[PDB]
């Protein structure tokens, strides 16, 4: 199972 | 074996066609067993291999959910590093994810990633230790200072040591025909005369799997590898991988040529030769 | 800037001449993410599936493009990549020995 970082860079 | 989970995430901007592309697939070892793109129409998580047709809907809808989020996110990313850079509007430009776990015989996390790339450059990855980042540029350190302030990286540090971990070995359960079994090679040579000096004798791997193997050529003991065609491993299509070696020998001199093959496949590792 | 893309074009299984196969175009290594890859017969483009894309350590891409065939000794195949590293389109040959 995937995973989206909290932020944008 | 030192199984491996792997998330690979693609954004493309397309300036004056639109909003950037999403594209993710994930594998467990070299074996790809999901995919989404954007640009599907009602895009969803859609699995690739057999063995992950055996989930439930939810959990395709889980990581569609999660898909349509990094699909989001990228979207400000691909704004916002165009900023960074202080580029114009025009150019397209890629941001790149790599992000998974390792699993080491014991059965625990052996190894954490995740690390990203701006068109196809090293921009900023979290270090083995998943608390501080390495930065490769003055921009990069921008997203560093932000990111260790925020304290982002235990959110991938949960991910990492909880949800990862669990579903490489479900995936590996599931999967245990196809994944925990290695295909060794079918070798053979072949002879391809090339001249009154030369004939090329090529050593043939075929219907491996997992993809790492070593092919070499031995003339009575002596390694030719810096004088030896080695082609780069080739999906043969079918989840199994192909690759040759290839020696030019005079002709005679054949039965001096002894080609080698180790694959974790293979009770002992192969010697063979011409005929 | 660019990284130009590795072009290997091979049989699935040992060609025979009117045993049906599959042909393989596998072009890795390559930046940016763009590229246009076809399967030629006698220089006419074929009915080709692509993998999905997916990029190694280094982030450098890579794609299978593969469709059905039937070797004959009438018939050439090749695999034309173009790609913004390249001046013009490339085209490899398909040889059974390789």
């Amino acid at each position: 199972t995937p995973q989206s970082a909290p932020h944008g860079v | 074996g030192p199984h491996s989970l792997r998330y690979f995430y693609t954004s493309v901007s397309r300036p004056g066609r639109g909003e950037p592309r999403f594209l993710a697939v994930g594998y467990v070892d070299d074996t790809q067993f999901v995919r989404f793109d954007s640009d599907a129409p009602n895009p969803k998580a859609e699995p690739r291999a057999p063995w992950v047709e055996q989930e439930d809907p939810e959990y395709f809808h889980r990581s569609t959910r999660i898909f349509k989020g990094a699909a989001q996110i990228d979207r400000g990313n691909l704004q916002t590093l165009r900023g960074y850079y202080n580029q114009s509007e025009d150019g397209s430009h890629t941001i790149q994810r790599m992000f998974g776990c390792d699993l080491g015989p014991d059965g625990r996390l052996l190894r954490g990633y995740n690390q990203y790339a701006y068109d196809g450059a090293d921009y900023i990855a979290l270090n083995e230790d998943l608390t501080s980042w390495t930065a490769a540029d003055m921009a990069a350190q921008i997203t560093k200072r932000k990111w260790e302030a925020a304290g982002d990286a235990e959110h991938y540090r949960s991910y990492l040591e909880g949800l990862c971990v669990k579903w490489l070995q479900i995936y590996l359960d599931k999967g245990k025909e196809t994944l925990q079994r290695a295909d060794p090679p079918k070798a053979h040579v072949t002879h391809h005369p090339v001249s009154a000096r030369e004939v090329t004798l090529r050593c043939w791997a075929l219907g491996f799997y997992p993809a790492d193997i070593s092919l070499t050529w031995q003339r009575d003991g002596e390694d030719q590898t810096q004088d030896m065609e080695l082609v780069e491993t080739r999906p043969a299509g079918d989840g199994t991988f192909q690759k040759w070696a290839a020696v030019g020998v005079p002709p005679g001199e054949e039965q001096r040529y002894t080609c080698h093959v180790q694959h974790e496949g293979l009770p002992e590792p192969l010697t063979l030769k011409w005929e | 800037e660019p990284r130009t893309p590795k072009i290997q074009v091979y049989s699935r299984h040992p060609a025979e001449n009117g045993k049906p196969n599959y042909l393989n175009c596998y072009v890795y290594g390559f930046h940016p993410p763009q590229i246009e890859i076809d399967l030629l017969k006698n220089g006419q483009k074929m009915k080709t599936e692509q993998s999905d894309l997916s990029f190694s350590k280094d982030w450098s891409f890579y794609l299978l493009v593969h469709t059905d065939f039937t070797p004959s000794t009438v018939d050439e195949y090749s695999c034309r990549v173009n790609h913004s590293s390249l001046a013009a389109p490339h085209m490899v040959k398909w040889d059974r020995n390789n």
